[PDB]
């Protein structure tokens, strides 16, 4: 049991120190908002 | 794993006519294309809700 | 000015609130344009 739960704990400590490392980790979320954003621009621009 | 967009509302006259208020008389005899398009942008907000 | 005003400089007619503009035009500017080449500020033909 100790070993299971120092491994867990160990575990979530390496998915912090990833997720604060790598500020990619999370494109796949930040894509729909891009293109949200990109889709509205290229709406106002086409007004010109 | 995404789950939601972003809600949007588009105001026809505003983005065809602006302030034109003869614009905004002629768009009147294309139908109701408008109708369908909020129809639409209000479906997919309640959908994302 | 700071009025809902039907305008008309120099034949840019439209309908706005006028203001008293902070951004700093060079001598040789006398017409802005924000993003999809909307009029965004314009300096009065009669007092600039
Ligand atoms: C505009 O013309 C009037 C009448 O001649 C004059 O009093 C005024 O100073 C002029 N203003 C400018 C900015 O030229």
């Amino acid at each position: 049991q100790k070993l299971i739960a120092n491994q867990f704990n160990s575990a979530i400590g390496k998915i912090q120190d990833s997720l604060s490392s790598t500020a990619s980790a999370l494109g796949k979320l930040q894509d729909v908002v891009n293109h949200n954003a990109q889709a509205l621009n290229t709406l106002v621009k086409q007004l010109s | 794993l995404p789950v939601s967009m972003t809600k949007t509302s588009v105001d026809c006259t505003m983005y065809i006519c602006g302030d034109s208020t003869e614009c905004s008389n002629l768009l009147l005899q294309y139908g109701s294309f408008c109708t369908q398009l909020k129809r639409a942008l209000t479906g997919i907000a309640v959908e994302q809700d | 000015k700071n009025k809902c005003v039907n305008f008309n400089f120099n034949g840019l007619k439209g309908t706005g609130v006028l203001t008293e503009s902070n951004k700093k035009f060079l001598p040789f500017q006398q017409f802005g344009r924000d993003i999809a080449d909307t009029t965004d500020a314009v300096r009065d033909p009669q007092t600039l």
